[PDB]
DNA sequence: GCTGCCGGCGGCTGGAGAATCCCGGTGCCGAGGCCGCTCAATTGGTCGTAGACAGCTCTAGCACCGCTTAAACGCACGTACGCGCTGTCCCCCGCGTTTAAACCGCCAAGGGGATTACTCCCTAGTCTCCAGGCACGTCTCAGATATATACATCCTG
DNA sequence: CAGGATGTATATATCTGAGACGTGCCTGGAGACTAGGGAGTAATCCCCTTGGCGGTTTAAACGCGGGGGACAGCGCGTACGTGCGTTTTAGCGGTGCTAGAGCTGTCTACGACCAATTGAGCGGCCTGGGCACCGGGATTCTCCAGCCGCCGGCAGC
């Protein structure tokens, strides 16, 4: 009879079988059940919503219509949270947070 | 003066720039030499292990593959790369 | 010409059709997401399996993973994922 | 006539402080590092090749520690009551840091 | 005309004698019941076993033997004996667990 | 009286002998009168950051007894893996 | 009932095998029980992470020689490699 | 007939049919090959071996018969060799080495 | 006294590099339609991890009193803190200019990578044997004291 | 500037005592002997992308000069952390004394396993048009720098 994706049914625009797959080939466990791929998926699906929506954030401060590597490096460092899940990561041409330490500016 | 060692083209206002992206003012006069040691130190280390995830590939060429594998291995993740 | 490769491209910019829908992602951005994505599902995996092993269990459902994230996010990303997890599993399972 | 124009020591440090702070380019060039990390390691494989995106991957993994380390360095060097860094300065923040020892 | 030690040798004794040691430093029931207290919090009706009471408090001795040599070498490198706030704050710093 | 011993006050129980002992086997000459917040401090947030995998472990296991294995095995995730208690 | 697993009996006899009159507490016998487990989990995760990379489905002992190399700094990593080698060709040697 | 075990074929006194079945039921891989389980016992042997002889010279130095912790952390924190490699790990009951900086030294 | 004089004081405008911003067109290439292929869904049946239920029992949580041990307060002080003076001298900031980075183009080719037949190295099943965990069980050799002196420390003459 | 008296440590003789080291017992795990079956391995070949070559061209690094302010040693006010004496307060501990839930065994069942079709999601492969970039140039933005009324001494008388 007609088929139909398993992401359409899951309430995700993230693939299902993909996940599915993954997890079977990707040999961490015997067996994966069959919402554990929809629940990996919906996480992943909201870390990318959310890093996505900081980084175009930042894109439009930067007055650019398009992501760029050194959005998502200001979008990750300036939150807090987010600067402590990804704190031993190293960005592709991102930069640093601009910050200059207040003793060695001049009196005034 | 076209025999120098490589170490060398790490060159003086380059680290100096890097310092500066860093956030120092000022640096003194015997950071440069040491500062190019502890560089060709972490480049021995993460070049270590990458070579060593080439021999295994029994391919003669570094793909960016093992350069981001290895610096994962080290303890410092990169994105862009593959991945 | 051969061996298509697999990523998250499309994936990554059909959420972004939905957070900032007139917004583009440039390439080297795109790897970076991919990249990322990556790494975070191997990491939660990782831990997933590493939970079912823990606790001497052979499969991996959507409990372990629920647990891993709740162990690898802080803050409020940590209850945002599990909640939408939550819903994603109760509507896969409501039509089937 | 007029002494010519000079900033005070310790302006145009900052300026480009600032202007290094928001680039995202390449602060190492692109040849001297490529023979320095094919002259290092020669010595694990002789006459070993890189790829393109393998050695500007490494180079700028290279730069983000170092970098790192510097502001870490720099830190360590205000938190000393001084504003130069010194060598036992970036001895001291490398052995915190771990690496050292 | 009483004998006092200088204001010092009596604290390298310490040192010099203390290291050595390797059991735990400080009394038990106080850990049990910080951790018990501190638990409390992130879920309440616990049950814990001795070996891990015993394992947490080792671990903190050694965080915070490791810390307090981190702090020491700051202050060392800082010109001065004692130890401030700052040392443990900046030794945390790069350590990177505020970071 | 029978359960619900809810506690407070117990990081002072730490004394000030206590952390210069601690600070001695870390090998201090001084000491100053402004540390022993601080310690205590680092202490807690040490401490939150265990159990609160502990727990989680715990949780996931569908138990409620905290066994040394999930101590150790939240240390290990830590970085700071610990020797000696099963591991 | 449910006969539990420990790697003593073989560290007692490598002990024994190098010190022949020395003993061994059951608390540091434990820790060395976990350090035998801890290292044997992470040359298993390298192997295995390794083999997932060259995109291979089985661990032979070259990927544990590899392991070995990359794991384990300078003097101890060549020397493990030459153990385990001689250890290889010694079992290949009459399987 | 004629049962033997690997690790006597080896010449090893680690369990070699142990640790290939802990690969094999480890989710590490689909299959494990042969020689695998004897490269792994042999590392395991020498790491070992190595740190017995530096806690029984350990023991030997402090006129002690018996093997503590405390003798372990003496010869793992000498030697820097074995230090980058149980440099993160902590042991139970280890304490630290008698170190003392020259500055908290008196005059003489 | 009641005039001269003498240096700082900081407040300000003004001269002067650098940073920023808009237009302007030119490149460059993220974004979008097409094809089929490669994988994902789907029926159809199985079988085996993981839940339940029924206990069992080892282990977790408590208070209690001798008691001593270390915790706590306060006490004098000599030190180490924090800082001011000073005096290098060593980093800084421009400047000319020497040089090597890059970028440009075009090859040569060692090698990365997709197909192929297979073999043989591993896996799956049964049966067989035994190395190792466990429950004891000791006799120890490992700890643990109170004792007698070295010692190095703070002074004295 | 060289010794004496002292709170520290050092051996060290019995006590004294939890626990490394066997030791049977048994058993589930290891291992030996067969089908069998695809994972990797040489063999093959086809791009390809990496090394190598040599003009521009040009930003950039290097050596050098002037100077200024950062740093380190010397001296001093001080406050305060330490050694120590005198309390005192909570920990140690061996003791029952209690229940709590992990833990093991067993029955069951249902959810993942896998198979044979079948169709579409999407990776690729162009492809035109839409967005980032570069240069000139006008606009701010700080930076440092001397002029001078106001201010406070500074000597006489």
């Amino acid at each position: 009879a007609k088929a139909k994706t398993r992401s359409s049914r899951a309430g995700l625009q993230f693939p299902v079988g993909r996940v599915h797959r993954l997890l079977r080939k990707g040999n961490y466990a015997e067996r994966v059940g069959a919402g554990a791929p929809v629940y990996l998926a919906a996480v992943l699906e909201y870390l990318t919503a959310e890093i996505l929506e900081l980084a175009g954030n930042a894109a439009r401060d930067n007055k650019k219509t398009r992501i760029i590597p050194r959005h998502l490096q200001l979008a990750v460092r300036n939150d807090e949270e987010l600067n402590k899940l990804l704190g031993r990561v190293t960005i592709a041409q991102g930069g640093v947070l601009p910050n200059i330490q207040s003793v060695l500016l001049p009196k005034c | 003066k076209v025999l120098r060692d490589n170490i060398q083209g790490i060159t003086k206002p380059a680290i100096r720039r890097l310092a500066r992206r860093g956030g120092v003012k000022r640096i003194s006069g015997l950071i440069y030499e040491e500062t190019r040691g502890v560089l060709k130190v972490f480049l021995e280390n993460v070049i270590r292990d990458a070579v060593t995830y080439t021999e295994h590939a029994k391919r003669k060429t570094v793909t960016a593959m093992d350069v981001v594998y290895a610096l994962k291995r080290q303890g410092r993740t990169l994105y862009g790369f593959g991945g | 010409r051969k061996t298509r490769k697999e990523s998250y491209a499309i994936y990554v910019y059909k959420v972004l059709k939905q957070v900032h829908p007139d917004t583009g992602i440039s390439s080297k951005a795109m790897s970076i997401m991919n990249s990322f994505v990556n790494d975070v599902f191997e990491r939660i995996a990782g831990e997933a399996s590493r939970l079912a092993h823990y606790n001497k269990r052979s499969t991996i459902t959507s409990r372990e993973i629920q647990t891993a994230v709740r162990l690898l996010l802080p803050g409020e990303l940590a209850k945002h994922a599990v909640s939408e997890g939550t819903k994603a599993v109760t509507k896969y399972t409501s039509a089937k | 006539v007029k002494k010519p124009h000079r900033y005070r020591p310790g302006t145009v440090a900052l300026r480009e402080i600032r202007r290094y702070q928001k680039s995202t380019e390449l602060l190492i060039r692109k040849l001297p590092f490529q023979r320095l990390v094919r002259e290092i390691a020669q010595d694990f494989k002789t006459d070993l090749r890189f790829q393109s995106s393998a050695v500007m991957a490494l180079q700028e993994a290279s730069e983000a520690y170092l970098v790192g380390l510097f502001e870490d360095t720099n830190l360590c060097a205000i938190h000393a009551k001084r504003v130069t860094i010194m060598p036992k300065d970036i001895q001291l923040a490398r052995r915190i840091r771990g690496e050292r020892a």
